[PDB]
Formats: C-alpha cells, sequence, structure tokens
RNA sequence: CCGGGCACUCUAACGGGACUGCCCGCGAAAGCGGGAGGAAGGAGGGGACGACGUCUGGUCAGCAUGGCCCUUACGGCCUGGGCGACACACGUGCUACAAUGCCCACUACAAAGCGAUGCCACCCGGCAACGGGGAGCUAAUCGCAAAAAGGUGGGCCCAGUUCGGAUUGGGGUCUGCAACCCGACCCCAUGAAGCCGGAAUCGCUAGUAAUCGCGGAUCAGCCAUGCCGCGGUGAAUACG
RNA sequence: AGGCAAGGAGGUAAAAAUGU
RNA sequence: CGCGGGGUGGAGCAGCCUGGUAGCUCGUCGGGCUCAUAACCCGAAGGUCGUCGGUUCAAAUCCGGCCCCCGCAACCA
C-alpha cells in the first residue's frame, strides 16, 4: 500500500463468454466463496433478461454498467475542524468496481422473490436509466455537484 | 435427562442403616455425607441429614420424592442477593 | 527474554541427539523415564570427571550408556573399580543389560558444558566473577575456537542487584544452522542464591 | 421535533385539530389535505400513532420557524458572578458595581462572591460590608437570593433582578 | 380446523399447520400424518371434513396436549418446587437450573437487563 | 441451521448421530 | 507438585478413575503427554536438551 | 478383484532447477523498468529462527533455589462441599435474524491425522444415543469415516415462519463407585430474544479475508462453541 | 513547447486539561 | 388580613399564555474512548406538572379552594 501502485488483478474471463467484467459482476454477487451458486445466479439472472428485453444479456448487462458509472464523486478529508465532502474524479476501474458494487447492493435492496430475478430487474432499469443503484449513483453525482465548493481540497 | 442405565444407586451406608431400621420401626435423623444415592421407597418417611458441605441438614422424607438424588434437598451453595 | 536453546535448534542436522532409541507408544515413556534417570544418577555421580554428553542407546534393550567426560580415570577408578560400581547402580535403578562406553573429552575446553561449570565452580568458590568470566573465555579462544561466550546472570558474587556479567569473543553465530555451537549450561549452586551460567563455543561450520 | 405535512400522511382517517384547537372529526386523508390547501395551512401529523392520526392543520415549516424563534429567545437569563476581595479598591468596587447593574437590566443574574484568604477576622465582616453595600447600591435592579454567607475562603451573594 | 383444544392454524401444509398445537412439534406431526393416513403435501384449507376428523381423533386420543399439557407442566413444577429440591428452589428465584454458569448470561431466565451501580 | 441438535447440520455440527442424521 | 502428591506414583487408586497421570520429572498435574508423561514445560526442555530422542522443532 | 506391470499418481530419500544468469533500456556503480525462455523471477510462497537491551514486564503454583515463616500444623489422609455461586459490568467466541436461505431425499469430491484394551468393519435389537454378537488391523496394507458447503429433485413463499434455537417439562443412552450440586448425548415436547445492531471498534493485501466441514492433544466421560492442526469453495480492494 | 529558478499570490497545515 | 406572581425527571430552567404535541443544561447509571482520570461522545434510566377536583372530545394549560414559595403594605414580636 505505501511503496507500489499495487497490481490490479487479472482474471479468468467468462467460461460462457470470454468477460472479464461479467466475471467481476459475478464475483460481486458471490458472498462467502459460493462462485458455482452466483455464476448460476447470474446465469439464471441473464436467461431472465432474454426472456424479458430479448437482447443478449452480456450487451445489455455493460449497458446497464455504463449507466450507473459514476464520474465525479465525494472523499472525506477533515480541514480546520470541518469534515469536507471533497468532490473529485473517480478513476476509470475504480469507477467500474463502485458501479458493479452499487449494482450489487440495489439488487439486494430490492424487495423481489429470487436471486437471478433480483438481479436482471436491477440490470434492465440501470439500462433504462432508473431503479436503485443509477438513483445512487445520481445522489453521488448530485453531492459532488452540491459540494462543488470544496473542489480545490484535491488530494 | 435421567441418568442410570439398569441400577439405580443408592448407596451401602444409607442403603443397609435404613433398611435395619425398618425393623427398628422408624429412625432419628440419619446423618449422611452421601449425596451420591437416590431416595429409594426404603427411606420414604425417615428424616435424613444429607452433608451440606458443612452441616448435617434434615429431610423430612415423602412418597414424590422417591426419583431424586438426596443432595438435592441440601442445598450446598448459599444466597444469591448481593 | 528470546533466545531459543541453540542445541535444541540445531537437532536434525549439525549435532544428533543425545539419546538414540526408537520406541511405541506402549514404551517410549517407561524407556525415557529411565534414560532420565540415567542421567541424573550419572550427574550427581559424574560431577567430580566432568561430564558432557551423557548419550545412550537401546540397542535391542542393551542400554549403552556413554560419558564423554573430562577425567577418565575419576570415573574408571585408580585402575577399573569406580566404573564397575557406577554400573551396578545403573543395572540396580535400570534393569537392562547396561554398558558405560566412557570417554574422554580430548580439547576439555571445546566441551562448553564442562567449560559452564568449571565457571560454575569457581563461582562457587567465591571468585571475581567478571575476571572468572574473562579467564574462561580466553581459555575457550586458545583452545581452537572460532569464536566464543559467556553470559553469567544472578546475584554476581553476592550482590543484592539482579545482573548480567556478559563476555564474548569472535564469532558466535547464533542464528545460522550451519554454524554448529556447542551450548553449555551449569546451575552455579550458590550461598547466597542460585547463578547462571550459560555457555556458548563455537568450533566450527558445516 | 418534525411532523408529516399534508401529503406525507398515509395515516388513514385524520383528528382533524385546526391551528385553533378545533375537531372537525375522522375525515379521509386526502378530504383534510385539500381543505388544508383551501385554508393555506398544512395538515401536519402530530400523533400519526393515535387515535385518529392527529392532524394538526398549521403550516409544518412556519411552526418549525415559530418553534425555532421561540427556542433561541429562550436563550438570550444566565449567572454572572462578581469576585470582591476582603480588601477593596472603591473605583474598582465601583466598575464592579456598574457591571453587575448591567447583567441585571439585560437579564442576568449575578452571584456576588468575595475572596478570603484565612485572616477570617474581620474578613467575614468586611464581605458582609461589602456585600450589603453592593446590594443596597442596586436594589432596583436585583434583590438578593443568596445574603452574604460563609464558603470558608470566599463570601458568596446572589442577586437577582426585580422583574422578569 | 380445531385440532386439539379450539387448535385451528390455516393455509400451510399439513404437518406444519399441526405443528401449531401446543402438544405438537414437527416430528409428531409427521408421525401422526403417517398413522392416521394423511398425505403431507395437502393444506389446512385444502383438508376434506372426515381425513380432517380423524388426524383430530387420533392425536387427541394418543397425547396429552395443550391446555392439558401445560397444568402437566405446572404440575412437574410444582412437584420439584414444594419438595425443598434444587430444581425447585431455582425455579422459585427465576433461576437457570440444567447445568447453566449463571455469571453473565442467565437472561432469558432472568428477562432484560437490571443495571447496578459499582 | 448449526446450532440446532434437532436438524441434520446441527447434529454434524454437535459431532453425533441419531434420529435425523443415521449412520446409514 | 508436592512431593505428597505423588500419591499418583502410588500405584493404588480406589477407584481407577483418580489415576491422573502426572509429569514424571517435576510431578506437574496439568500438561502431561500420554506419548512421554511429561508436563508441557518438561518436555520442552529435554527436547532443547536433546534427549527426547527424535523429537524436533517442527516445521512444514 | 486377480494375474501382470512399474508406466502415471504416490510415497520418500537424494540430486537438479532461479543466479537478476540472457537481451533491450536507463544507472558512474549498485541497482532498477521491460522482455525472454522457464513449473516458478527477482527475497517464488510459507515456516522455524528474534540483536544490545528496555519494560525492576511475568512466573518462586512447572521446576531450580536465597532469605523468612509455619511445625500435632500454614504439614499428611480422606468424605463432602467450592472452584461452575449471580441484581450487575467487560472481555473472546458460537449461533443466529433468513430465501445467494431453510428442510428433507439421493448423489460426489479432500488433506491431514489417530487406533490396542485402542479403533471398531459388518449382522441383528432398537425412532435414537447406543446395546449385543463379531471380523480386521498391530497400521499406506483393517478401521475412525459420513466430510460438509456442493450438484440433481422434491418441499417451504417473506412470516417471527419448516427462519432461529434458548430455555423449560418428560422419558431415556453412556462413562464411571458415583453425573444432586456440576457431564456429554439421544428422543419427544417447549419454541425465548432476535427483522443485521448506538457511540465506538477489530481482523485481513491471494489461495488471503469469508464460509464449509475433517483430524488431533489432554482425556473414563466431558461442559471444546476453546486451542492446535488440514483440506473444500473462495473473493474484494490498495488512488494515495 | 518543456527545463528550473527567483518573486507574488492564494489554499493547507485545526483543536485536544492533566499524572504514584 | 390584602394584592400580585410562581409550583415541571435528582438541581437549575422552557412550555401554560395558543386544549391536545413535556424540551434544555447540570447531575445519576452504563458503555466507549485513554496508559489512567478529568473533559469528550454515545446510549439508558428518570417528570403527571403542589394538590383536591371540575372542565372538555380532551387541561401542565381554563377555573377556584387548600398548601406553600416570593415582596411589599402590617400591630404585640
Ligand atoms: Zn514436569
Amino acid at each position: 500500500a505505501r511503496r507500489r501502485r499495487a497490481e490490479v488483478r487479472q482474471l479468468q474471463p467468462d467460461l460462457v463468454y470470454g468477460d472479464v467484467l461479467v466475471t467481476a459482476f459475478i464475483n460481486k454477487i458471490m458472498r462467502d466463496g459460493k462462485k458455482n451458486l452466483a455464476a448460476r445466479i447470474f446465469y439464471d439472472a441473464c436467461k431472465i433478461i432474454q426472456e424479458k428485453t430479448g437482447q443478449e444479456p452480456l450487451k445489455v448487462f455493460k449497458q446497464a454498467v455504463e449507466n450507473v458509472k459514476p464520474r465525479m464523486e465525494v472523499r472525506s478529508r477533515r480541514v480546520g475542524g470541518a469534515n469536507y465532502q471533497v468532490p473529485m474524479e473517480v478513476s476509470p476501474r475504480r469507477q467500474q468496481s463502485l458501479a458493479l458494487r452499487w449494482l450489487v447492493q440495489a439488487a439486494n435492496q430490492r424487495p423481489e422473490r429470487r436471486a437471478a430475478v433480483r438481479i436482471a430487474h436491477e440490470l434492465m432499469d440501470a439500462a433504462e436509466g432508473k431503479g436503485g443503484a443509477v438513483k445512487k449513483k445520481e445522489d453521488v453525482e448530485r453531492m459532488a455537484e452540491a459540494n462543488r465548493a470544496y473542489a480545490h481540497y484535491r488530494w | 435427562p435421567r441418568s442410570l442405565k439398569k441400577g439405580v444407586f443408592v448407596d451401602d451406608h444409607l442403603l443397609e442403616k435404613v433398611l435395619e431400621l425398618n425393623a427398628k420401626g422408624e429412625k432419628r435423623l440419619i446423618k449422611t455425607w452421601s449425596r451420591r444415592s437416590t431416595i429409594v421407597p426404603e427411606m420414604v418417611g425417615h428424616t435424613i441429614a444429607v452433608y451440606n458441605g458443612k452441616q448435617h441438614v434434615p429431610v423430612y422424607i415423602t412418597e414424590n420424592m422417591v426419583g431424586h438424588k438426596l443432595g438435592e434437598f441440601a442445598p450446598t451453595r448459599t444466597y444469591r442477593g448481593h | 527474554g528470546n533466545k531459543i536453546h541453540p542445541i535444541g535448534f540445531r537437532l536434525g542436522i549439525t549435532r544428533d541427539w543425545e539419546s538414540r532409541w526408537y520406541a511405541g507408544k506402549k514404551q517410549y515413556r517407561h524407556l525415557l523415564l529411565e534414560d532420565q534417570r540415567i542421567r541424573g544418577l550419572l550427574e550427581k555421580e559424574l560431577y567430580s570427571a566432568g561430564l558432557a554428553r551423557v548419550d545412550i542407546e537401546r540397542a535391542a534393550d542393551n542400554v549403552a550408556v556413554t560419558v564423554h567426560v573430562a577425567k577418565p580415570g575419576v570415573v574408571i577408578g585408580r585402575g577399573g573399580e569406580r566404573i564397575r560400581v557406577l554400573r551396578e547402580e545403573l543395572a540396580k535403578l535400570t534393569g537392562k543389560n547396561v554398558a558405560l562406553n566412557v570417554q574422554e573429552v580430548q580439547n576439555p575446553n571445546l566441551s562448553a558444558p564442562l567449560v559452564a561449570q568449571r565457571v560454575a565452580e569457581q563461582i562457587e568458590r567465591r571468585f571475581a566473577v567478571r575476571r572468572a568470566i574473562k579467564q574462561a573465555v580466553q581459555r575457550v579462544m586458545e583452545s581452537g575456537a572460532k569464536g566464543a561466550k559467556v553470559i553469567v546472570s544472578g546475584r554476581i558474587g553476592g550482590a543484592e542487584q539482579a545482573r548480567t556479567e556478559w563476555a564474548a569473543q569472535g564469532r558466535v553465530p547464533l542464528h545460522t544452522l550451519r554454524a554448529n555451537i556447542d551450548y553449555g549450561f551449569a546451575l552455579a549452586r550458590t550461598t547466597y542464591g542460585v547463578l547462571g551460567v550459560k555457555a556458548y563455543i563455537f568450533l566450527g561450520e558445516v | 421535533k418534525e411532523y408529516l405535512t399534508n401529503e406525507r400522511i398515509r395515516a388513514k382517517q385524520v383528528r382533524v385539530v385546526g391551528p385553533d384547537g378545533k375537531q372537525l372529526g375522522i375525515m379521509d386523508t386526502r378530504e383534510a389535505l385539500r381543505l388544508a390547501q383551501e385554508m393555506d395551512l398544512d395538515l401536519v401529523l402530530v400523533g400519526p400513532n393515535a387515535d385518529p392520526p392527529v392532524a394538526r392543520i398549521m403550516d409544518y415549516s412556519k411552526w418549525r420557524y415559530e418553534q425555532q424563534m421561540a427556542e433561541k429567545e429562550a436563550r438570550k437569563t444566565e449567572v454572572k458572578s462578581i469576585k470582591f476581595r476582603v480588601k477593596i479598591d472603591e473605583h474598582d468596587y465601583q466598575t464592579k458595581l456598574g457591571h453587575i447593574k448591567r447583567f441585571l437590566q439585560e437579564g442576568h443574574k449575578v452571584k456576588v462572591t468575595i475572596m478570603f484568604r484565612g485572616r477570617e477576622v474581620a474578613h467575614p465582616e468586611l464581605g458582609e460590608r461589602i456585600l450589603n453595600r453592593v446590594t443596597e447600591d442596586l436594589k432596583d435592579l436585583a434583590v438578593v437570593e443568596m445574603k452574604p454567607e460563609m464558603l470558608g475562603r470566599d463570601m458568596n451573594m446572589l442577586l437577582a433582578p426585580v422583574k422578569v | 380446523a380445531r385440532i386439539a383444544g379450539v387448535e385451528i392454524p390455516r393455509n400451510k401444509r399439513v404437518d406444519v399447520a399441526l405443528t401449531y398445537i401446543y402438544g405438537i412439534g414437527k416430528a409428531r406431526a409427521k408421525e401422526a400424518l403417517e398413522k392416521t393416513g394423511i398425505n403431507p403435501a395437502t393444506r389446512v384449507k385444502d383438508l376434506t371434513e372426515a381425513e380432517v376428523v380423524r388426524l383430530r381423533e387420533y392425536v387427541e386420543n394418543t397425547w396429552k396436549l395443550e391446555g392439558e399439557l401445560r397444568a402437566e407442566v405446572a404440575a412437574n413444577i410444582k412437584r420439584l418446587m414444594d419438595i425443598g429440591c434444587y430444581r425447585g428452589l431455582r425455579h422459585r428465584r427465576g433461576l437457570p437450573v440444567r447445568g447453566q454458569r449463571t455469571r453473565t448470561n442467565a437472561r432469558t431466565r432472568k428477562g432484560p437487563r437490571k443495571t447496578v451501580a459499582g | 441451521g448449526k446450532g440446532d441438535r434437532r436438524t441434520r447440520r446441527g447434529k454434524i455440527w454437535r459431532g453425533t448421530y441419531g434420529k435425523y442424521r443415521p449412520r446409514k | 507438585a508436592r512431593k505428597a502428591l505423588i500419591e499418583k506414583a502410588k500405584r493404588t487408586p480406589k477407584f481407577k478413575v483418580r489415576a491422573y497421570t502426572r509429569c514424571v520429572r517435576c510431578g506437574r498435574a496439568r500438561s502431561v503427554y500420554r506419548f512421554f508423561g511429561l508436563c508441557r514445560i518438561c518436555l520442552r526442555e529435554l527436547a532443547h536438551k536433546g534427549q527426547l530422542p527424535g523429537v524436533r522443532k517442527a516445521s512444514w
């Protein structure tokens, strides 16, 4: 953490397509190291997506991710005893990760029944431009824009 | 929870104390340290001073308290009030 | 507070065990006890002869007792008498065939436990502790050691506050396994308390 | 501090208490809302978890503001100490008196201490002479709750304003 | 329906519904169904009145349940309490009994938390 | 689950066997 | 390790549910090893000495 | 399974292999950035190992001892009790609050241990803990033992519930002389709080958090949910 | 366009009492 | 005797006043922080509003008695 820029792990991409993003999403979904459960979940979600909005869910997923991707957000730095929501950029990979996380959160905030289903719905919402994850992203952006005042307190 | 296979355990002190005082009719406080033992039908009606680590404490003894060891009725630790 | 025993760290390699005999779950326990007893007894006896390696084997329940010492004469007796007595005692204690293959330690200032014992003895006579330690170190160096160390802790010569007089020579490479260091220890059973006499002799690598 | 304003109510049928305190009954939510809109002042639910959802029909924001103002006013009222010594400089004494007067005018208590060392001879007497004199000077502003009581190493008084 | 002393449940897998008897848990119910001859995959809303009644009869005649059961447990306690037994004493106190260390976590016998100054 | 000595998983956790989890 | 509580080395129990092993070098009660009959300190000491044959510093 | 075979796994002894050695780049030099072949690349990973000394750290209750003190007593024996007491408080855990779960039913994959009055195959009696009979091994060669999460199917449907299992009643199983204080376990019933937890605060940088089971040691039996130890699945993120 | 330097900015460097 | 005003968790203070809606600080308990205490932060507990009573759909609130506290007018003191 101190010395080097700390390398970002390259994964085996998806075995069903050839997508690292997909793999990452699956991992995020996966709690407890139950991948061959969350992988199954992911594919169920994909199938559901296909059933509804009849595009290859991979592309849909990508679109959703793009929609949630934030570009400026807020960190927290204390200055003169006051704590500031410091509005700075989000780095590409990091931003992507954040988006993924948000999607997962939304899936588990949703009141609908089953694992795949919720995720699928969330993805569809993201694609549309609505839902929970997208809303969160928007809020984050606003927090940057409500507090664009402090910008100059860059890291 | 009751815990004896086959051979309901009673100690041959106040096994072969109280059974002789079946012949002596009743008896007049039987002081024991063997709390281990159960309360067999032979004991019924007598008065047993079981050991409280310090006290030889009396129990007048009934037909209800048959399925129990003696040290139940001699509560060894004392008070909880502060 | 740190610092583990140097022998008990180099005991699959440079120096082999001070006992060598297999026994199963059924008999390691008794045999071990017997060995311990033997060791105790020898110590009690051959403190005069100056004892080092108190080696033992059960080679098919033929106890092999090897005492590497400072005086074969003293163990043996004045021709071959006390050696026998000791053996008999061992037999009595430990009823199995028992030998007592005495070896002298030529260069008695390479055997570190011997050195430690010597120092302890000197202390018991109440000498200048630090001086004595220094002398010991010098002797060790002379012998042909590639480095020496003597740590003596306790009530130095009859002191009311705990000290740890401490001296060394050359290399005492206490970390390398390849080092091979004779570590000796002697309990200075003294008049005001108990003194620790730790001695490290670096004889040679590989 | 903070209640459900007009449309923040899904609490079905409401206890229609105006800003006046008058009961219009157990109206719908919607009806009540309409009434509020017409009357200009919000149906604020001061007891949603009650025998009818206590629909107090005042402007919520306005009410909040009022409360805030009241709170602010409450702050501005407090205890002000004037610690004399046994030995007094007269100018200093006068200044202290003036300060006390000012405090009383403002609305603020004046706890009037002395500082005693040991030397407790005519120390208490001196304190009495001081504090009582001070009181005499500004009776119009404050009258004494606590007389010149001995604190061992102080002599405490409390001059409390005449009217509130 | 009221399959014990006023023991009505509703809308669930038969066994589970039965489990709502004060006299019955997940095992007894399963056994009972097997005995009486009603299929486990059925409901309280989907049970036929002959098959409802068999169960009602069997169950009632087979075990001691509900209010009776409550009385029995109370009776047992009394038997333990009235006689100067350890367990009885513990019960009287409000203490745990069977083999708990009480020093810290006796709470579901002690209720909530009654803090004291030190 | 885990703790409940009248399930399968509970039994496994507790170490034992019985009605719910047989030997065979 | 009272030299009076070497009533364990007194082979007699009264009941063979009283035989409580003990170390057999210091006569400690609390950390014997069936495989050595030694307390976890004495054993350690002997291991370091090299006087329990074959007992290395562990490593894997 | 057997013959048959050492091929492969293995197992275990021994050797080799990685050295910044090769190329490019910078750098006076070290060295550093990138290749390359290579199973591994720059200390490959993880251990074991902890300097002079500090903390008058801890232990005279493991032992060793100086001094003091006790001595029909502060010693010895035993029986019983106490260490487990409980209005409270903290520490470390375990289990949970559910549906990526829970319950059952079949089905599959480990490592590492350990076993002689020890493990117990298998057969029968039992709902079951287990009990009876009984082979095998003296251990890679027999056994503990099924690993579980997983995968297939069924069920449950968002509730304080098939979540959860405390507690409490009952009946039992075992060890041991003896489970009252104070055992474990089985079975049946009971079905508590708890709807992811305030201020705080801890752990962790890769086969690791997280979760899942298995072995062990002490040990009759265990209050082990601990400790040590092994494998299964297995991430995240590190701008600074 | 980059190389620094000298200057001028302005931002940030919050707070937080004690002791056998 | 008069008149005035007051009475709220342990202490000081808001509310009455506008009929529905009990805060604020100091302390008490518990926790956290810290090496430790203070301070700090977090919770928790704690008020039926002197009272009799009335109101009124409902009062701390409106009304009175009585109890008081407060100042002054007041004789023996
Ligand atoms: Zn020992």
